[PDB]
C-alpha cells in the first residue's frame, strides 16, 4: 500500500509495536520481546514532574547541550554548533545504557543474529525510544552499514525531544526516514513542551496524575484542566507566530528588536508525523508545517466545541489502541506530495489563515530546492571549471620552471601571469562566498553539506587556492595591521570546506579531528604535559595542510630556542601532508622557496636529526 | 670603423637592393626619427603620402610589407589595422643597426646636393657644415632637426626651394620657430614634436599666415596658438592633429568663427587633452569634415548641439571620454554616418531613441561601455555588419541578430598585459 | 511579493506578554495619577499617566542649549520640531531625574502610556535612544491611542537613524484623537490598527497618512471610543482559542490576493463595499518592494568580483610609481597628469566610485538587509578600497581646482561614500597594536594629503611678505600642530614609502618649514 511504500513499515509491525508498548508499563525501565525475524525494545513511561523538567536545571525549558564526543554527528558541520535536548529524557537514557543493566549486551546479541531491531514507547517512553535510536545510529549504523542493519522507531503520542539543529542533523545524515510518530488530533502531550516552565508549574502535577493510565482515583477538577490547556495553547500560539514570521524573512529588524525581550521554546518536530482522525491518516515530513499544524488543528470552531476540548485533549492520550485496530479502514494522504491540500486540511479542522501559513511552510522548502538547482547549474559550467584548470596546468608548472614556486611568484612578482592569477582568485572567491552567504541564512536544503560532489569540488578549490590568499595577506603587510593570519585573517569559506571534508572522511571510525590531532602530537614525544602543549600550540597552522605557509610565515625570523616545539610539530606533520596531496612536494623544496631558505639556516644539530634531511 | 661597416652595412645594403624605389625611400625616411622611440603610423603615412603621392591604404601596405621583410617591427595591439580604425595610436619600432644604415645611406656626398638633410642625434645647435655651405641653396626634400631649446639668435638663414616636408624635435618649455620657413615655397607637411614633460610655447607663429600650400600639420605637447578673427586662412589644409596639447582659452573666444579659417579641412584629431571642457560651437560650421576623433579627453561632458550640420561626416570616434554622459539627439539626422566608436565610455548609459534613422551605419564598437539597454529602433538598421560588445551584453543583441541577417556580433575577451605601464 | 505580512506582524505583537503587561501598567498609572515603575517577570515597565488638560497644536524646535539634548538626531535644515506642550510637561515633571535613579542596574525597559501619556512616553523613549552613547539597557515603547508628536523632518530623521522599529502605536479604527491633528504633524514608527476582528500593522508614514484620510472620510464619529482600549486588548489577546475563517464569499485563488482579502476583513470592512476597496489599495500600496534582500546580498559578491580588477590596476600603478627614477610618489604622479598611464588609472578610479555609490544607495533604500553593514567582509572590502583610492580623489580635486575661487577638500567637498565608510569602520573589534617592523603598505590616515594641502597653504600665506605678524602667530599655532601629528605618524611607521620619497611634496614642505624656522629665529 501507500503507507508501507512511504514509511517502510506494515500493519503487523505497528500492531506488535503497540503491544510491546502496552507490556512496557510493568517491566522496570524497558522490556524486550522476540518474534521471528524482529526484536522490539519498548521503554517504560513516567508521570512525575521531575521526569519532564529536571529539578537541577536552571533554564526556562529544561534543555541541555549534547556531548560532542558521545554524539559527534549531532551538530552543524561548518558552523560547529552542537544540538540540545531535554535533560530528563537524556538522564533516563544514560541510566538505561549503564553497563549494569544488560541493555547493550542484548542489543549486541540482536545485531549478531541479523534481525530487524525496533525501538518503541508510549508517552515519554517514545522520547526515550527516539534518543535510543539516535544512540544506536551513532554507535553501530555509521561504522558498517552492512553488518549493522537499518533501525525503526515507532512512537505513540510522544513529547518533543530536540531543537532545530537536532532535526537539521537528522536531515543531513538521511536518517529522518527511520522515525515515525503517531499523534491524535487533540492529544496534548505532544504540545506540552512548547510552554515555559513558569506557565505550567502550578498545574502540571495534577494533569500528569490525570494522564497516567494506571491512576484512576484522582479528581478531574475541570478548573485546573482548563487552565493548563489555556496556558499551553497561549505559549504555543506565540511560538508558532514567531516561527512562521521568521522562516519567510518578513520583518527582520522588528523581529530582532522584539527578540531581545522574549523567551521562546526551542523544541521542534523530528521525523515523520502521522495525524489521525476518525476518517483519515495524514503523513507529513516538513518540520515547520508540522509545527503550524500542531497549533492549528487544536482550535475550536463554536462555543459548543470549546466546552469539550480541554477534557478531550486528555481523553485522546488513551486512544491509540483504537487507532491501531482501525488503521486499515481509513483514508491515506501524503501532504507534501499533494497538489491541492485544501480538502485534507478542511477535514483536519484548519481554517483559512492557518492554511495560508502551512502553505508558506511548504513553499519555503520548494524555494530551497530551486536555489540548489540554480547553484548546481552555475558550478557545472565549463567556463567556471577552466579557471581551476588553468591554475592547475599553466601557472604552477611555469612557476616551477622558474625554480621559485607559485607561492613566491604570487608574493613578489609583477608579470602578466601573476595579474591573471590575481583576477581569477577574486573571481572564484565571488562564487564560493555567494554559496556561503546562502548557506548561513538557511536558504539551501539540509543535505547540501553532505553532498559528495560539492565536497570534492570544495576540497580541490581549497587545496589549490588558499596558499594564494595567504600570499595576498602577507604581501600587503595585513599581518601588521590586524595580527596573524590564523587568528583573524582566514576567510570562513576555507574553514567550512575543511570541516566538511574532515567530517566526511572521519565519521566512519568514530573519532573527531581534534582528538586525532592531539593524539598525533602526543605521539611525537616532545617531552611536555598536555596543558603546556595546548597552550603553546594555540591558533597554530599545523591543524590544516593548506595553512602550511601561514605557519611558515609565523615561525620565520624568530630564534630557535623560542619556536623549537612548533618547528618540530610542523616537521612531524609534513610527511603525512605530502602523502595525502594536501601539500605539493614539487613546490616547497625548490631553490628559491621561502621554506627552504629559512630551513637551511637552522642549527646543524637540529638539521642532522630532522626527518627531511635528505629532501633539502 | 671599416670592419663594422663592411660586415653589417654592406649586408643590409644587399638586402635593401631588392626593394623598389618607393619602398626603399620609405625605409630611408625612417632615419629622421630619434633612437629607441616609437613612431606613430600617422606621421609616417602622411610623410609618404605627401612625398610619393599615394593613398592611405597604399602607404599602410608599404609599411606592412617593410615589416614582413624583418626590416621593421610592429607594436602589438588588439585592433592593429582593422577596418575604420585610426593610425595615430599604433606604433612601429626600428632596430639601432638598421637606423645606422639608413643614416649613413642618406648622408652620403656633398651637403647641398643631398636628397635628405637629417641630424643623427640631439645637439645644442645646428651642425656647422650646414652654415659653412649656406652660400648655396639646398635641393633636399626632407629636413629633420633634433635640438634642445632654441632662441631667435640661434638660427641662420637657409634657402630650401625644394623642401617638401619639415620635421622638428625638441625638448624644452620655450621654442622659436626658424625664420626660413617663410621662404619655403614648396612645403606641404609640417611636423613639430616636443618631448618635454611640460607643454612648450611657440613664438613667432605668424609664419603660418603665408603657409598657403600646407596640406597637413602635426603638433604635439605644445600650447595651441590663441586663434583670432584676424588670422590668415589656411586654404589648402586637409589634416590637423593635436596630441597631448594644451588648449587654454584659445578655442573659447566667442567672436571666433572657426569655419572661415579652414575652408577645406576634412580630418580632425584631438587626443589626450585634459583641460578641454567643451567644443567650440563653430566647429559644426566646417562643412567639409569627413571624420572626427575626440579621444582620451576625460573632462568633456557633452557635445555641441549643432552636429546635424556636418553632412559629410562619416566616421565618429569618441573612445575613452570617461565623463561623456550622452550623445546629442541630432546624431540621428546625419545622412552619411557609417562608424561609431564609444568604447571605454564608462559614464555613457543609453543611446538616442531615434538611432534607427541612420540607415548607412555599418559598424559599432561598445567595448567596456556601461550600456544598460539599447533602443528598439536598431532593428531598422539594415546595413549593419559588425558589432563588438562585452560578453555580458550579448543578450541585448538577439533582436538585431534575428532581424538583420548577415550581422556578426563579437564578444571581446578581456585583455591582460602590462604594457600600458611602460610610460 | 507573493506574501502579505501586515496581519502576521500584528498577530506576533498581540500574542506576546508585553501587550497585556504594558496595558496593565498604563491602567494602574491612570488610576493612581502618578508615574509607576515596577518589574514583572524580569522586565521594568515605566507607565506614564494621562494629563487631562494641555494645549496641543504648537510646534517648536528641539533644545540645543539646555540640559536635555538630542545629539543623535539631524541638526540640518529643515529643522525637526516637536510639540511645545510635551516638552514643557517633560521638563516640569522632572522625569529625567527620576529615571536616572530608578533605572540603575536594569536590563530591559518598556516605556508606555495612554493618550497624552502616550505622547510623553514616546518623547521619553526618543530622548533615551537619541544620546551619543547607546543606553546600557534595551528600550521599547508602546502607546495606546496617542496623538501625534512632531513634523516631517523629525520623522525622516528618526527613520534615517534606524530607530523607528522601537515604537508601536496601537490605534482603534474608531478613535479620532490620533487622526485629528493639523497637517504639519506627521507620524513615525509602526502603527497597529485594531478592531473587534483583528489587527493590521503599517510601517510607512505615507500609508499611515492615507489610512488616516480614509478613516476620516469613511467613518462615523463616536467620541467615547477613547475609553475602550482595555476591552480591545482583552478581546485581541484571547482571540487565539477559536478558529477564524473567511466570512465573505469565496477567497481569491491567488495566495497574495487571499492574504490581502483576509487583512481587509480583519478591520471589519466587507471586500465588496466602497471603503473596502480603498483599504485594499492602501494595503497593497504599503506592501510594495521587490527582489528579496537576502538573495540580493548573496548576489552582490559576484558584482564585487566583477569590479575588483580596477582596484588591482590601482595597485599595479602604485607599484610602478614606487620604482620610478623621478621619485615623486603616486599622489604627485597622478596630480601632475603628464603620462598616458594616468588617464587609464583615472578610468579605474571612476569605475570604483560608481560601484560603491550604488552599494551605499542600495543600503539607504532597504534593498539590502537591515544588518548588512555589520558584516566583516564588506567592512574590510570598503576599508581596502578607501585606503587605496581616497588619495587619488584628493589629487583629482586639487588638480581640477580653480586656484582663486577654489575652496578646500575637507571644507565641504569630500564625497559622501567616504564618510559612510568611515562610519562603518566603527564596527568590528579593535585590533591590538601590533609591532611594526616596516612602513605600512598604505598610509593609514586616508585624509593625510588634504591636510598637507591645507598646511601648505598656511605656510605660504605666513611666508608671504604681506603676512601680518598677528596673522603669523595664529598661522604658526596652526602650522606646528600638523608638524607634530605628521612626525608622530612617521615615527610610528603609519605612513607608506611614497610619503617619504625624495621629491614628494611632503619632503619639499618639510625642507621649506625648516628653512622658515631658521630664517625667523624660532
Ligand atoms: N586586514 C584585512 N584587510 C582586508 N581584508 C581582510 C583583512 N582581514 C581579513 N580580510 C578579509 O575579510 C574577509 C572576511 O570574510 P568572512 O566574513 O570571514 O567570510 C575575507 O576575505 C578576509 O580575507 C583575507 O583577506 C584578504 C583580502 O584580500 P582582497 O581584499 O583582495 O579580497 C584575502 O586575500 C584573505 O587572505
Amino acid at each position: 500500500m501507500a503507507f508501507e511504500a512511504l514509511t517502510g513499515i506494515n500493519g503487523d509491525l505497528i500492531t506488535r509495536s503497540w503491544s510491546a508498548s502496552k507490556q512496557a508499563y510493568l517491566t522496570e525501565r524497558y522490556h524486550k520481546e522476540e518474534a521471528g525475524a524482529v526484536v522490539i525494545f519498548a521503554f517504560q513511561p513516567s508521570f512525575s514532574e521531575k521526569d519532564f523538567f529536571d529539578p537541577d536545571n536552571k533554564s526556562s525549558f529544561g534543555e541541555i547541550k549534547l556531548n560532542r564526543v558521545q554524539f559527534p554527528c549531532m551538530r552543524k558541520i561548518g558552523k560547529g554548533d552542537v544540538a540540545t535536548v531535554n535533560e530528563a529524557f537524556l538522564k533516563n537514557l544514560e541510566a538505561i545504557i549503564d553497563p549494569r543493566t544488560s541493555f547493550q549486551a542484548s542489543v549486541e546479541m540482536a545485531v549478531r543474529s541479523r534481525k530487524q531491531i525496533v525501538f518503541t514507547g508510549h508517552s515519554s517512553g517514545g522520547a526515550t525510544a527516539i534518543l535510543a535510536t539516535v544512540w544506536y545510529l551513532e554507535k553501530y549504523f555509521i561504522r558498517n552499514p552492512n553488518v549493522y542493519l537499518e533501525p525503526r522507531c515507532v512512537t505513540f503520542g510522544a513529547p518533543l525531544v530536540g531543537d532545530s539543529i537536532f532535526s537539521h542533523a537528522l536531515g543531513r545524515e538521511k536518517w529522518s526516514r527511520f522515525f515515525v510518530n503517531f499523534v491524535s488530533r487533540f492529544d496534548i502531550v505532544p504540545r506540552i513542551m512548547l510552554a515555559r516552565k513558569a506557565s505550567v508549574e502550578e498545574t502540571l502535577p495534577h494533569v500528569l496524575a490525570q494522564l497516567d493510565p494506571r491512576k484512576s482515583s484522582v479528581q478531574e477538577s475541570e478548573q485546573r484542566i482548563t487552565e493548563f490547556y489555556t496556558r499551553v495553547m497561549r505559549d504555543t500560539s506565540t511560538v508558532a507566530n514567531q516561527a512562521v514570521c521568521e522562516l519567510t524573512g518578513s520583518a527582520e529588524a522588528f523581529l530582532e528588536t522584539l527578540s531581545s525581550f522574549l523567551e521562546l521554546s526551542p523544541y521542534r518536530p523530528a521525523g515523520t508525523f502521522v495525524f489521525s482522525t476518525e476518517k483519515r491518516l495524514v503523513a507529513v515530513n516538513n518540520s515547520d508545517a508540522i509545527l503550524q499544524m500542531l497549533f492549528y488543528t487544536s482550535q475550536a470552531s463554536d462555543e459548543q466545541e470549546w466546552s469539550l476540548i480541554p477534557f478531550r485533549s486528555i481523553r485522546d492520550h488513551h486512544s491509540y489502541e483504537e487507532l491501531v485496530q482501525s488503521m486499515g479502514k481509513k483514508l491515506f494522504n501524503h501532504l507534501d506530495g499533494e497538489n491541492s491540500i485544501e480538502s485534507t486540511l478542511n477535514d483536519l479542522g484548519v481554517s483559512t489563515r492557518g492554511r495560508q501559513y502551512v502553505q508558506a511552510a511548504l513553499e519555503e522548502e520548494k524555494k530551497r530546492v530551486e536555489n540548489q538547482k540554480k547553484i548546481i547549474q552555475v558550478i557545472e559550467q565549463e567556463r567556471f571549471l577552466k579557471k581551476l584548470a588553468w591554475i592547475e596546468d599553466e601557472y604552477k608548472p611555469k612557476c616551477q620552471a622558474h625554480k621559485n614556486g607559485y607561492y613566491d611568484s604570487f608574493k613578489v612578482s609583477n608579470e602578466e601571469n601573476d595579474f591573471k592569477a590575481n583576477v581569477k582568485r577574486a573571481e572564484l572567491a565571488g562564487v564560493f562566498d555567494e554559496v556561503l552567504g546562502l548557506m548561513k541564512k538557511c536558504q539551501l536544503p539540509d543535505e547540501f553539506e553532505g553532498d559528495i560532489d560539492w565536497i570534492k569540488l570544495a576540497t580541490r578549490y581549497r587545496r589549490l587556492v588558499e596558499p594564494l590568499d595567504i600570499a595576498n595577506y602577507h604581501r600587503h603587510l595585513k599581518n601588521e595591521d590586524t595580527g596573524p593570519y590564523m587568528k583573524r585573517g582566514r576567510p570562513t569559506r576555507y574553514i567550512y570546506a575543511q570541516r566538511g571534508y574532515e567530517h566526511y572522511i572521519l565519521k566512519p571510525n568514530g573519532m573527531i579531528a581534534e582528538d586525532v590531532f592531539w593524539n598525533k602530537v602526543n605521539g611525537l614525544n616532545l617531552g611536555l604535559q598536555l596543558e603546556e602543549i595546548q597552550e603553546t600550540l594555540k591558533n597554530s597552522g599545523s591543524e590544516c595542510g593548506s595553512c602550511f605557509w601561514a605557519e611558515v610565515e609565523e615561525l620565520k625570523g624568530k630564534p630557535y630556542e623560542e619556536v623549537e616545539v612548533r618547528v618540530k610539530t610542523l616537521e612531524g606533520m609534513l610527511g603525512e601532508w605530502i602523502t595525502d596531496g594536501e601539500v605539493d612536494d614539487k613546490e616547497i623544496f625548490l631553490e628559491g622557496s621561502t621554506f627552504r631558505k629559512w630551513w637551511i639556516t637552522l642549527p646543524k644539530n637540529h638539521k642532522s636529526h630532522s626527518p627531511l634531511r635528505d629532501y633539502m | 670603423d671599416e670592419t663594422h661597416e663592411s660586415r653589417v652595412f654592406a649586408q643590409i645594403e644587399a638586402t635593401l637592393e631588392n626593394l623598389d624605389p618607393k619602398t626603399r625611400d620609405c625605409f630611408l625616411v625612417l632615419g629622421a626619427f630619434p633612437e629607441d622611440k616609437k613612431i606613430p603610423l600617422d606621421v609616417l603615412i602622411n610623410v609618404l603620402v605627401e612625398l610619393h603621392d599615394l593613398e592611405d591604404a597604399t602607404a599602410f601596405a608599404v609599411i606592412v610589407d617593410l615589416a614582413n621583410r624583418n626590416l621593421l617591427t610592429l607594436v602589438k595591439d588588439p585592433r592593429f589595422g582593422h577596418m575604420y580604425t585610426s593610425y595615430y595610436d599604433i606604433f612601429v619600432t626600428q632596430h639601432d643597426v638598421l637606423r645606422d644604415v639608413a643614416l649613413r645611406l642618406s648622408n652620403h656626398g656633398k651637403v647641398n646636393n643631398r636628397e635628405r638633410l637629417l641630424m643623427p642625434k640631439r645637439e645644442s645647435m645646428l651642425p656647422r657644415e650646414w652654415e659653412r655651405n649656406n652660400d648655396e641653396p639646398y635641393k633636399a626634400r626632407v629636413v629633420s632637426i633634433h635640438t634642445g631649446e632654441m632662441t631667435q639668435m640661434d638660427w641662420f638663414d637657409m634657402e630650401l626651394p625644394k623642401a617638401e616636408v619639415l620635421i622638428l624635435h625638441f625638448s624644452s618649455d620655450k621654442y622659436v620657430l626658424p625664420p626660413f620657413i617663410a621662404k619655403m615655397g614648396k612645403l606641404t607637411a609640417l611636423v613639430i614634436i616636443n618631448n618635454g614633460m611640460s607643454p612648450a610655447r611657440l613664438h613667432d607663429f605668424s609664419i603660418f599666415t603665408n603657409l598657403a600650400k600646407l596640406k597637413s600639420l602635426w603638433l604635439q605637447r605644445v600650447h595651441v596658438p590663441e586663434l583670432s578673427s584676424s588670422t590668415v586662412p589656411l586654404q589648402n589644409l586637409h589634416k590637423l592633429s593635436l596630441i597631448f596639447c594644451k588648449i587654454n582659452t584659445s578655442l573659447d573666444q566667442t567672436e571666433l568663427d572657426i569655419a572661415q579659417i579652414f575652408p577645406k579641412l576634412s580630418d580632425l584629431t584631438i587626443d589626450h587633452c585634459d583641460d578641454l571642457l567643451e567644443l567650440p560651437s563653430t566647429i559644426c560650421g566646417i562643412t567639409s569634415l569627413n571624420s572626427i576623433s575626440i579621444t582620451n579627453c576625460p573632462r568633456i561632458k557633452e557635445l555641441p548641439k549643432n552636429l546635424s550640420k556636418l553632412k559629410a561626416l562619416q566616421l565618429l570616434r569618441l573612445y575613452a571620454c570617461h565623463e561623456l554622459n550622452s550623445l546629442p539627439v541630432e546624431i540621428c539626422e546625419l545622412p552619411r554616418l557609417k562608424y561609431v566608436d564609444i568604447s571605454q565610455c564608462v559614464s555613457l548609459s543609453s543611446l538616442p531613441e531615434k538611432i534607427g534613422k541612420v540607415k548607412t551605419l555599418e559598424k559599432i564598437d561598445t567595448r567596456e561601455c556601461s550600456l544598460s539597454s539599447i533602443p528598439n529602433s536598431v532593428v531598422l538598421l539594415t546595413s549593419l555588419r559588425h558589432v563588438i560588445c562585452d560578453r555580458e551584453a550579448l543578450w541585448m543583441w538577439e533582436k538585431v541578430q534575428k532581424a538583420v541577417a548577415g550581422l556578426r556580433v563579437e564578444a571581446a575577451e578581456k585583455s591582460f598585459s602590462r604594457d600600458w605601464l611602460d610610460d | 511579493c507573493r506574501f502579505e505580512t501586515s496581519e502576521l506582524q500584528a498577530s506576533v505583537m498581540i500574542s506576546t506578554p508585553l501587550f497585556t503587561d504594558s496595558w496593565s501598567s498604563c491602567n494602574t498609572a491612570n488610576c493612581n495619577g502618578s508615574i509607576k515603575i515596577h518589574d514583572i517577570a524580569g522586565i521594568t515597565y515605566v507607565a506614564i499617566p494621562a494629563v487631562s488638560m494641555i494645549q496641543l497644536g504648537n510646534l517648536v524646535g528641539l533644545p540645543v542649549t539646555g540640559d536635555v539634548l538630542f545629539p543623535g538626531l539631524s541638526s540640518d535644515e529643515p529643522l525637526p520640531m516637536v510639540d511645545a506642550a510635551i516638552l514643557k510637561l517633560f521638563l516640569q515633571l522632572k522625569i529625567k531625574e527620576g529615571l536616572e535613579l530608578e533605572l540603575l542596574g536594569k536590563k530591559l525597559v518598556v516605556i508606555t502610556g495612554h493618550s497624552t501619556g502616550g505622547a510623553l512616553a514616546a518623547f521619553t523613549a526618543l530622548w533615551l535612544l537619541s544620546q551619543s552613547s547607546p543606553p546600557s539597557f534595551r528600550v521599547f515603547c508602546i502607546t495606546f491611542g496617542s496623538p501625534l508628536l512632531g513634523n516631517q523632518s523629525l520623522s525622516t530623521s528618526i527613520s534615517r537613524s534606524r530607530l523607528a522599529h522601537n515604537f508601536c502605536h496601537v490605534v482603534s479604527i474608531h478613535d479620532l484623537v490620533p487622526r485629528s491633528s493639523n497637517e504639519q504633524f506627521w507620524p513615525f514608527g509602526t502603527y497597529l490598527f485594531c478592531s473587534d476582528k483583528g489587527g493590521v500593522c503599517l510601517d510607512n508614514a505615507g500609508s499611515v497618512r492615507l489610512m488616516f484620510n480614509i478613516l476620516n472620510t469613511t467613518a462615523t464619529q463616536n467620541t467615547e471610543e477613547h475609553q475602550r482600549y482595555g476591552h480591545y486588548v482583552f478581546t485581541l489577546s484571547h482571540m487565539f482559542l477559536k478558529s477564524r475563517s473567511f466570512l465573505g464569499g469565496s477567497i481569491p485563488d491567488n495566495s497574495y490576493q487571499a492574504g490581502v482579502a483576509l487583512a481587509v476583513e480583519a478591520l471589519g470592512f466587507s471586500n465588496d463595499d466602497t471603503s473596502g476597496v480603498l483599504v485594499k489599495e492602501c494595503i497593497e500600496t504599503a506592501t510594495r518592494i521587490v527582489r528579496a534582500p537576502i538573495l540580493r546580498s548573496a548576489e552582490l559578491a559576484n558584482e564585487l568580483a566583477s569590479v575588483l580588477p580596477a582596484r588591482l590596476e590601482i595597485q599595479w600603478y602604485k607599484d610602478r610609481c614606487d620604482a620610478s627614477e623621478e621619485q615623486l610618489g603616486y599622489y604627485d604622479f597622478f596630480k601632475r597628469y603628464s603620462l598616458k598611464r594616468d588617464f587609464k588609472v583615472n578610468m579605474s578610479r571612476i569605475r570604483l566610485a560608481k560601484f560603491w555609490d550604488t552599494v551605499i544607495k542600495m543600503v539607504e533604500t532597504n534593498e539590502l538587509p537591515f544588518d548588512f553593514h555589520l558584516g566583516k567582509k564588506w567592512i574590510y572590502a570598503s576599508q581596502f578600497y578607501q585606503l587605496l583610492a581616497e588619495p587619488l580623489d584628493i589629487a583629482n580635486f586639487y588638480k581640477n581646482r580653480d586656484i582663486k575661487t577654489g575652496g578646500h577638500y575637507l571644507e565641504g567637498n569630500r564625497p559622501k561614500r567616504y564618510e559612510v565608510i568611515d562610519k562603518w569602520q566603527k564596527g568590528v573589534k579593535v585590533p591590538e597594536e601590533c609591532v611594526r617592523s616596516r612602513y605600512a603598505s598604505t598610509t593609514q590616515d586616508t585624509c593625510f594629503w588634504a591636510k598637507l594641502e591645507q598646511a601648505k597653504e598656511w605656510l605660504d600665506e605666513a611666508r608671504k611678505e604681506s603676512s601680518d605678524p598677528q596673522r603669523r602667530s595664529l598661522l604658526r599655532e596652526k602650522i606646528v600642530p600638523f608638524e607634530s601629528y605628521a612626525n608622530t605618524l612617521v615615527t610610528k611607521k603609519e605612513v607608506s614609502l611614497d610619503v617619504k620619497a625624495k621629491n614628494s611634496s611632503y619632503s619639499v614642505w618639510e625642507a621649506n618649514l625648516k628653512e622658515f624656522k631658521c630664517k625667523m629665529g624660532y
